[PDB]
C-alpha cells in the first residue's frame, strides 16, 4: 500500500488511535480527562520507578530510605513531591472523568464503562497500598484500621486480614507485600487501560449533545491532539504550583513521625480521595453494614447503566435532573467534609443524612425524575 | 523544559550527597612520622600512607624495572619521597597486605603470600601487579587529599 | 475537653512563595540548637556537611564537627571506640536510646527535631508560640509534678520546662539575644532542617510559573489556530426541491 | 469504525477558510465575551444553588461544633 | 452476529489467536517452544512476584531475606527453587527457539524475528540483574566484573559504569536499582512478547518443509493447543526433577557466602547461559575489542536475515549447510565449556579458535555454502 | 489471514475417519518403530560427527590441562 | 601450583533421591556441633525451635535453649541485659564480631556453618574428608606457624587444628564415639542445617515423578487421539483430465 502508515502492523495501530481516528467535532473540554488520566499514569509509573530505585521496604529502613531519598538523592525531593502530589492530580482527574460520563450518559457504552470502574478500583488499591510505604504514623495506623475492617466479614473474616498482611498485625511482612503490590498494580492499570480504549473505539466517542456524531467527525490528530496538549498544560500548571509552593498542602503532618505502635494518633483518616467513602462507612453503626455501605458507595457505579430512563442520553436538555446532578456532586463534596471531621454530634447527623441522600439520588431520584421528565415531553 | 526535567531525572540516578561525601580524603602527613605504616579507610578499602627512612627509600630505588612482572620505577610512581600512598588491596585476589612485614620491608599479603617492597611493588607471590596507587594530589606540607 | 488554643501567624522572612530562607538567621538558629537544644533533642537527619555552603564555610564546619567525638566501628580486636567527628558524621544523639532519654527527662521523650516543623500543625508559627509562651495555669486547672503549663501545647502540660530565656547564649554575629529573638532563629533553623530544598524548590517554582505563563498561551494560540477552520466554518442546506 | 462509512449524508454544502486567511481568537468583544456571559447567566441558577446550600451547612456545622465546646455561663451558678 | 465468539471485541482476539487460527498441519515439535517460552514467562513473573513479597533490597538484609524466605516462609524453599531453576528452563527454551528459527529460516519473517532478538536481549538483562539480588559472592563479584566492562568504552566510559550502579562500586545503591530493574523488565518482556506474536500472525507460521502451507492449514485449538500442552508436560517434568532432586546442580556454591568485598573468589564467571559469550569475550586481548566481540556475539543475530542465500527457506533439503548447522551448535557448546574454565593454555587456544569458528560459520561459511549449494541444483 | 482465503485449490479429495472409529497410537511395529529407525539412520551421520568431534576436543583439553600441572620426573635430576 | 586433592565419595544414608536424612544421626550431630564446634563456629540461621519435631522433643528443646543466656533489648532505663534463652532464639554466636574471632583463632576466621555443606564443593563428602584427614606435610612442603597441614584443604594449610579425636564427647544414645563416626553425624547435621527441607523436598519429588508418569501418558494418548484424524487421513488427486 501507498501510505505505508496505514499498512504497517504497528503504525496502523497508532494511525488508527491518535490520527485518522474519527472524533466528533463538538467534543467538550470534559473529554480532556481520559488523555490526562493516561499521561497521569505514565508520569506516576515514571517518577515511581525512579523513586523505587532508592527505597528500602523494611520496617527499620523504610521511613529513612524515603527521607534519605529527599535529602541525599539529587533532585530526589522533587521526584518524591511530583509522585505524591501526582497521586492527587490522578484522583481529581479520575473524578472529573467519572463525572463527565455520568452526565453525558457516556456510561451507556457499558463495556467501556465497566472496565472504567475496574480502573477506579485498581487505581484506588494501588494508592492505598503505596501510602504505607513511607511508613509514618498515618501510613501505619491507616493500614491497621482500614485493613482490619474486613474483620467484619463473618466467619472467613479474621482469617483473611490475618493472612492479608504479615501475620498478626501490620508489621514488616506486609510492608513488603504492599511494596510489591504497589509496584505491580500500576502496570495492570496500564494493561486494562488498553482494554478500556479498545471497547471505547468499538463505538465512536460520545458527545455533549448526545446525538449521532457521524453527521460530521474530524481527524483526531490535526485537532484533538492539540486540544489535549493544551489541556495537559492548563491542568499541569496548578499541579506544579501546588507541588512546588505548598508541597504539604494536602498532606497530614502526623505522617512525618516514624510509625510507632504505642501511639495511636487522634483522628485516623485515609487520604482525601477516600474520605467520601470513609464517611459513608461510619454512617451505619453495625460494623458489618458499614463495610457494605462502603463497598456499595463505589460498586454502585456498576448499576448506573441500569438506572437510565431518559429517552435522551446526555442531560443537556434535562434541567430537572441537571440540578439533581449538581445537587449530587455537592453531596459527595459534603461527605468528604464530614469524613475529615471527628465522630461528634453536629457531624454524626449531617453524615448519615448526606450518606443517605447519596444512595437515594442515584438509586431512586435520578431514575424517577428520569421518567417523570419523559412524560413532560409527551413520551 | 524537557532538557531540564530529563537531566534532573538523569541525576536522581547518579551518586547521592551521602556518597560523594566519602569520595575524597584529607590526610595529615605530620601525624605520620618516618618509619611506620599507617592504615586509613577510603572508599571502603584501606588506604596506606607510609613515611620512609633512608633504609626504606634507597633500597627501593636501585633495582631494575624490566626485571619486574609489573615494571615500575618507584620515582615514576611517587610525588614526594618521604611519602607512599597505596590502595590497601593485593592485586592477586583482593586481600589486605601487612605493614612493617615481609622479605622486602614493606607489605606482605598473608592470603596466598604476595610480598611487596616499601615502594608497593610486587616481588613475591602470584600477585599480577604492584599495589594500586589512587588518583590524587597534595594540599600542603602537612596535608594530602586523595580522590 | 478537646478544647485547644491555636497559634497566631507570624510574617516569617521565608513565607513568600518567592522568598527564601534568611541564612544569617539560619546560621544563628544552628547555634541555639547546638548550644541549648542538642542536649535533649536529636536531629538524626542533618549533618555538619550540610552547613557547608549554606550558613557555614567548609573549614568552618569541619572544625565544628571536631568539637564532638563519635563512636566508631570495630577495632582490629573488635570493640567500639571513640574519635573526633568528621564532616560526614550526623549531629550527635544526646541519648543512647529512647528509654534512656525518657529516664533523663522525667518520663517524657524529647522528639527528634529533624522534621518537627512539619510534624506539628502550625510549623514554625507553632514551635515559636510554644517556646515563647509558658505561663501560670488558669484557675481550676492544675498541672501535675514534673509537667509545665503551656496553653499552646495540647493538654497544656509539657514535659519540657521553658528552655529559653534572655541570653542563655550569645549570638556571636553580635545580636541582641532576647528570648523572643533567639526563638525566631531557632525556628527558621528548624524550617531549613526539615526541608533544605526550600530556596532551591522556590527558585524552581518561579521558573515553572514563567514557563506555564509562556507555554500555555503559545499552545493556546496554536490550538485556536488549527481549530479556526471549524469555529469559522459555514453550513448550508440545498435540496434540489 | 473508520472514515467513509459513517452516514448517509446529502445536500450539505460547507465553506471554510485556511487558518492563515483568518483570525485565531477573533472578536473577543463583538461575540466572544458576550456568550461567555450568555452562559454564566444560563446555569448559575442551576449549579450555584446546591453549592451555596452545601456552604451554609458547612458553616452551620463548624460553628455549632465550635459552640458545643464552650461552657454555658450557667451550668454552675453555684 | 451468530457465533458471539467472533463478534465480541475481546473474545474475537482470543478466538483468532488460540482457536480458528490457521496453523500449518506439518508443524514440527520444534515449534513447541514459543508456547513454552510464554508459559515460562507467566511462571517466572508469578513465582517471582510471590518471592519478591519476602525480599529486602539492602546490603544488610538481602542475603538473609532470601535465606529467611527459604527457612521461614511456608513453601518458600520450593518457590525460590522453581524461580531459580526456571531461569534456566527459560534459557534452554529460548535457545532451542532461536535454533528452530535459524534452521527453518523462520528468520525470513524479519519483523517477527527482530523483536525476538529484542526479547533475547531483554530476557538476558533481566536475568543478569536478578542474580545479584541474593547478594552472594558471585552475585557481587559477577556484578562488579561484568558491569565494570563498559569501562573499555573510551571517553564516556568510566562515567557510565560510575553512574550505572550506585556511585563508586557495586554497593547498596545498585542492589536497589537492580531489584527495581529486575521487577520491571519482565513486564516489558510480556509487553513485547505481544508485539512478537502480532508480527508473526501477520504471515502464517512457517513450517519444516519451508513451502506454502495454505495448501492445508488446521485450526490451532482442536490440535496445537493439545500438542503444546503435551510439550509443556514433557518438558516440565525434567524441570521439576532437576528442581526437586538436584536443586543446586547448576548453581555455584560460592554464592552461599554472603558477599564480601575483601575476598574475590577465584574463577569469577556468569551463569552458564552467558558463558558462551563470556568466552568470546576473553578471546581477544585488547579489552575494548573484547567487549565488541561480546556485543557482536549476540547482535550478529540481527544480520542473519541478510546472510540467507539459499533458493530454499529451511535447510531440510540442504545436507551441506545441514552439517554446517550442527557443526555450529557444537561450536557454541564448546565455547560454553571454554568459558567455565580458567584462562590457561589448553583452553586459551581452543577458546579463540572456537570463537573464530563462530563468526566464520555465520558470517562467511553459511552464506557461501549457501550459493555454492544453489549452483549444484542448477540455479 | 483467516480461513477461506488461503489458496486456489482444485481437485483434491481427502478421506478421514472420526477419532473414535480408529486407533490412536497404531501399529507401533508394522510402521511405527521402523520409521523411527528409518530416521536415526538418516541423520546420525550428519549430526553425530560434529558432536563426537566436540567430545574428543573436550577430552583432549581436560586431559592436557591436567597433565601440564604434574611435574616432569626430570625438571630436576640434580 | 593450582594442584589439589579431591574428596572421595561416601554412600551417605541420605543421598538416595528418595532417601531422607537419618534423624537419629542428625540428633547426634547436633550434639557434636553444640559440644565441640559451637565454640568457634556460628550457625546464625538455625534455632532451637527447628529441632522440635525433627530430632528433639518440644520440652526437650525448650530445656536445651535454657542452657544458654542471650543479650536482650533495652531496660526501662535503656541498657543491654542477659537472660535464659527461649525456644525462639537462634544458636549463640561464639564471638561478638568477626575481628573479635579472628583474634581468638590466630588471624583466621571460622566461617558460619549454616550453609557450609553447600558453600564448598563436595559438601559432606568434603567436610568429612577434611575433618578425619589431617596428616604430616609431604617432603619439600612446610606449613607456617599456627597453620595445620591438611591435604583436602586448598593450600593444605588450615587455620583450624584437628577439632575431632576419639571420644571428646559421649553420644548419650549409647554410640561408639570414634572420630570417624562422630564426624559422620556432624556432617549429616550440617546437611540438615543447610537445607531443612530435604526430606520434605524429596517426598515431594516422589509425588511429582508419579504425576508426570501418569499425566504425560494421558495427554499423550489425548494428543494422539485428536490428531489421528490427520495421521490417518488420505489424499487423492482427480483432475477431470
Ligand atoms: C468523590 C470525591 C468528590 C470531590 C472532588 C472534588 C472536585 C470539585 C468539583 C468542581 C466542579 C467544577 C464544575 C464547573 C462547571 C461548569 C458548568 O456549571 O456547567 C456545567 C456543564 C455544562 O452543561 P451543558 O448542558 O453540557 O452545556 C451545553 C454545551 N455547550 O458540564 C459539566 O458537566 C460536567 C461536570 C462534571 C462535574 C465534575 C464532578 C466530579 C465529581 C462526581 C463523580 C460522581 C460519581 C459517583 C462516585 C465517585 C467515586
Ligand atoms: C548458546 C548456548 C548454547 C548451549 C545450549 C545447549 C542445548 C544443547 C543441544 C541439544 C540438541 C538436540 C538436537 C536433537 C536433534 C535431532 C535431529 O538430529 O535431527 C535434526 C532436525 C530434523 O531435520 P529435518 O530435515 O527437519 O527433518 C525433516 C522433517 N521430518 O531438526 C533440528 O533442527 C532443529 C534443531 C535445533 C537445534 C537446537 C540448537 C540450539 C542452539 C543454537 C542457537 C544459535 C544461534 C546463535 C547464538 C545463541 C544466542
Ligand atoms: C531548644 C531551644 C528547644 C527546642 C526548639 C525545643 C523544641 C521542642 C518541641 C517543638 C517539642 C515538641 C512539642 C510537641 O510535642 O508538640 C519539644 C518537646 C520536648 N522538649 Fe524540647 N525543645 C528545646 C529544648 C529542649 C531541652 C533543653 C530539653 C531537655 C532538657 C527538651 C526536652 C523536651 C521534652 C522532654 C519534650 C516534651 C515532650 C512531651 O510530650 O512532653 N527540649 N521540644
Ligand atoms: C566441629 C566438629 C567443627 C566442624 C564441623 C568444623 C568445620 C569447619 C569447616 C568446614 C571449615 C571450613 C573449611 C573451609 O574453609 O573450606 C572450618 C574452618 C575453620 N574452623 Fe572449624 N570446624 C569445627 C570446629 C572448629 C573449632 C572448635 C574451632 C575453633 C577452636 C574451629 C575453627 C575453625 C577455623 C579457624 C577455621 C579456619 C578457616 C581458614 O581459612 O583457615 N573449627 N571448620
Ligand atoms: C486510569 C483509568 C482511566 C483512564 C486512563 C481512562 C482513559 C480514558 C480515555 C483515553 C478516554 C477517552 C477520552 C474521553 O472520552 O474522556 C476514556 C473514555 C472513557 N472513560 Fe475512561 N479512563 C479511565 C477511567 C475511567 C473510569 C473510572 C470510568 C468509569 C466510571 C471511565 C469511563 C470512560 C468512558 C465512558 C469514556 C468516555 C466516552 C465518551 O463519553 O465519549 N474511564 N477514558
Ligand atoms: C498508579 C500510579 C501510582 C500511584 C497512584 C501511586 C501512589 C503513591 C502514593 C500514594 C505514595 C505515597 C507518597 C507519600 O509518601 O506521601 C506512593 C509512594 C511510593 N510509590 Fe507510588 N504510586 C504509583 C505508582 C508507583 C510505581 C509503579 C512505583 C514504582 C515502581 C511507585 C513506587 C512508590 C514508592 C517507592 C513509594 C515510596 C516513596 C515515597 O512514598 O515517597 N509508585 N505512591
Ligand atoms: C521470551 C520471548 C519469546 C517468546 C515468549 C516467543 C514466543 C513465540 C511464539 C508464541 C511463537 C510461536 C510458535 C513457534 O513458531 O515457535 C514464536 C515464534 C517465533 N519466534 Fe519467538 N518468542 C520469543 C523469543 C524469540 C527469539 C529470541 C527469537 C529470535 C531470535 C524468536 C523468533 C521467533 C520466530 C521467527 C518465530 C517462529 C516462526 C516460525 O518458524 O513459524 N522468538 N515465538
Ligand atoms: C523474566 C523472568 C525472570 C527471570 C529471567 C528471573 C531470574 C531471576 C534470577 C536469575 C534470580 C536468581 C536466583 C538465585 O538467587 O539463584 C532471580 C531472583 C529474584 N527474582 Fe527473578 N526473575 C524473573 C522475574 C522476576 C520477577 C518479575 C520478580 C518479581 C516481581 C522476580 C523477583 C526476584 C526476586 C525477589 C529475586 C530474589 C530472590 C531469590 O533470588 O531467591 N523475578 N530472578
Ligand atoms: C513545564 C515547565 C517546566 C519549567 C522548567 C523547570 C525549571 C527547573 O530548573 C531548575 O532551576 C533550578 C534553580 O535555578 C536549578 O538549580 C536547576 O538546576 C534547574 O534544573
Ligand atoms: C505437575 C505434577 C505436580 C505433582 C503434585 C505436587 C505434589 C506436592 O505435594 C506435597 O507433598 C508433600 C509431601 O507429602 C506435602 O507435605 C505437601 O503438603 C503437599 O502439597
Ligand atoms: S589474595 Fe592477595 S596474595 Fe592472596
Amino acid at each position: 500500500a501507498p501510505n505505508i502508515r496505514k499498512s504497517h502492523p504497528l503504525l496502523k495501530m497508532i494511525n488508527n488511535s491518535l490520527i485518522d481516528l474519527p472524533a466528533p467535532s463538538n467534543i467538550s473540554a470534559w473529554w480532556n480527562f481520559g488523555s490526562l488520566l493516561a499521561v497521569c499514569l505514565m508520569t506516576q509509573i515514571l517518577t515511581g520507578l525512579l523513586l523505587a530505585m532508592h527505597y528500602t521496604a523494611d520496617t527499620s529502613l523504610a521511613f529513612s530510605s524515603v527521607a534519605h531519598t529527599c535529602r541525599n538523592v539529587q533532585y530526589g525531593w522533587l521526584i518524591r513531591n511530583l509522585h505524591a502530589n501526582g497521586a492527587s492530580f490522578f484522583f481529581i482527574c479520575i473524578f472529573l472523568h467519572i463525572g463527565r460520563g455520568l452526565y453525558y450518559g457516556s456510561y451507556l457504552y457499558k463495556e467501556t464503562w465497566n472496565t472504567g470502574v475496574i480502573l477506579l478500583l485498581t487505581l484506588m488499591a494501588t494508592a492505598f497500598v503505596g501510602y504505607v510505604l513511607p511508613w509514618g504514623q498515618m501510613s501505619f495506623w491507616g493500614a491497621t484500621v482500614i485493613t482490619n475492617l474486613f474483620s467484619a466479614i463473618p466467619y472467613i473474616g479474621h482469617t483473611l486480614v490475618e493472612w492479608a498482611w504479615g501475620g498478626f498485625s501490620v508489621d514488616n511482612p506486609t510492608l513488603t507485600r504492599f511494596f510489591a503490590l504497589h509496584f505491580l498494580l500500576p502496570f495492570a492499570i496500564a494493561g486494562i487501560t488498553i482494554i478500556h480504549l479498545t471497547f471505547l473505539h468499538e463505538s465512536g466517542s460520545n458527545n455533549p449533545l448526545g446525538i449521532s456524531s457521524d453527521s460530521d467527525k474530524i481527524p483526531f490528530h490535526p485537532y484533538y491532539s492539540f486540544k489535549d496538549i493544551l489541556g495537559l498544560t492548563l491542568m499541569l500548571t496548578p499541579f506544579l504550583t501546588l507541588a512546588l509552593f505548598s508541597p504539604n498542602l494536602l498532606g497530614d503532618p502526623e505522617n512525618f513521625t516514624p510509625a510507632n505502635p504505642l501511639v495511636t494518633p487522634p483522628h485516623i483518616k485515609p487520604e482525601w480521595y477516600f474520605l467520601f467513602a470513609y464517611a459513608i462507612l461510619r454512617s451505619i453503626p453495625n460494623k458489618l453494614g458499614g463495610v457494605l455501605a462502603l463497598a456499595a458507595s463505589v460498586l454502585i457505579l456498576f448499576l448506573i447503566p441500569f438506572l437510565h430512563k431518559s429517552k435522551q442520553r446526555t442531560m443537556t436538555f434535562r434541567p430537572l435532573s441537571q440540578t439533581l446532578f449538581w445537587l449530587l456532586v455537592a453531596n459527595l463534596l459534603i461527605l468528604t467534609w464530614i469524613g475529615s471531621q471527628p465522630v461528634e454530634h453536629p457531624f454524626i447527623i449531617i453524615g448519615q443524612m448526606a450518606s443517605l441522600s447519596y444512595f437515594t439520588i442515584l438509586l431512586i431520584l435520578f431514575p424517577t425524575i428520569g421518567t417523570l421528565e419523559n412524560k413532560m415531553l409527551n413520551y | 523544559a524537557a532538557k531540564n526535567v530529563v537531566t534532573q531525572f538523569v541525576s536522581s540516578m547518579s551518586a547521592s550527597a551521602d556518597v560523594l561525601a566519602m569520595s575524597k580524603i584529607e590526610i595529615k602527613l605530620s601525624d605520620i612520622p618516618e618509619g611506620k605504616n599507617m592504615a586509613f579507610k577510603w572508599r571502603g578499602k584501606p588506604l596506606f600512607v607510609r613515611h620512609r627512612t633512608k633504609k626504606e627509600i634507597d633500597q627501593e630505588a636501585a633495582v631494575e624495572v624490566s626485571q619486574l612482572r609489573d615494571p615500575q620505577h618507584d620515582l615514576e610512581r611517587v610525588k614526594k619521597p618521604e611519602w607512599v600512598i597505596l590502595i590497601g588491596v593485593c592485586t592477586h585476589l583482593g586481600c589486605v597486605p601487612i605493614a612493617n612485614a615481609g622479605d622486602f620491608g614493606g607489605y606482605y599479603c598473608p592470603c596466598h603470600g604476595s610480598h611487596y617492597d616499601a615502594s608497593g611493588r610486587i616481588r613475591k607471590g602470584p600477585a599480577p601487579l604492584n599495589l594500586e596507587v589512587p588518583s590524587y594530589e597534595f594540599t600542603s606540607d602537612d596535608m594530602v587529599i586523595v580522590g | 475537653s478537646d478544647l485547644e488554643l491555636h497559634p497566631p501567624s507570624y510574617p516569617w522572612s521565608h513565607r513568600g512563595p518567592l522568598s527564601s530562607l534568611d541564612h544569617t538567621s539560619i546560621r544563628r538558629g544552628f547555634q541555639v540548637y547546638k548550644q541549648v537544644c542538642s542536649s535533649c533533642h536529636s536531629m538524626d537527619y542533618v549533618a555538619y556537611r550540610h552547613l557547608v555552603g549554606v550558613c557555614y564555610t567548609e573549614d568552618e564546619a569541619k572544625a565544628l564537627a571536631e568539637e564532638v567525638e563519635v563512636q566508631d566501628g570495630p577495632n582490629e580486636d573488635g570493640e567500639m571506640f571513640m574519635r573526633p567527628g568528621k564532616l560526614s558524621d550526623y549531629f550527635p544523639k544526646p541519648y543512647p536510646n529512647p528509654e534512656a532519654a525518657r529516664a533523663a527527662n522525667n518520663g517524657a521523650l524529647p522528639p527528634d527535631l529533624s522534621y518537627i516543623v512539619r510534624a506539628r500543625h502550625g510549623g514554625e508559627d507553632y514551635v515559636f508560640s510554644l517556646l515563647t509562651g509558658y505561663c501560670e495555669p488558669p484557675t481550676g486547672v492544675s498541672v501535675r509534678e514534673g509537667l509545665y503549663f503551656n496553653p499552646y501545647f495540647p493538654g497544656q502540660a509539657i514535659g519540657m520546662a521553658p528552655p529559653i530565656y534572655n541570653d542563655v547564649l550569645e549570638f556571636d554575629d553580635g545580636t541582641p539575644a532576647t528570648m523572643s529573638q533567639v526563638a525566631k532563629d531557632v525556628c527558621t533553623f528548624l524550617r531549613w532542617a526539615a526541608e533544605p530544598e526550600h530556596d532551591h524548590r522556590k527558585r524552581m517554582g518561579l521558573k515553572m510559573l514563567l514557563m506555564m505563563g509562556l507555554l500555555v498561551p503559545l499552545v493556546y494560540y496554536m490550538k485556536r489556530h488549527k481549530w479556526s477552520v471549524l469555529k469559522s466554518r459555514k453550513l448550508a442546506y440545498r435540496p434540489p426541491k | 469504525r473508520q472514515f467513509g462509512h459513517l452516514t448517509r449524508v446529502r445536500h450539505l454544502i460547507t465553506y471554510s477558510l485556511s487558518p492563515f486567511e483568518q483570525r485565531p481568537f477573533p472578536h473577543y468583544f463583538s461575540k466572544g465575551v458576550p456568550n461567555v456571559w450568555r452562559r454564566l447567566r444560563a446555569c448559575i441558577l442551576r449549579v450555584a444553588p446546591p453549592f451555596l446550600a452545601f456552604y451554609l451547612l458547612y458553616t452551620w456545622g463548624t460553628q455549632e461544633f465550635e459552640k458545643s465546646k464552650r461552657k454555658n455561663p450557667a451550668a454552675y451558678v453555684n
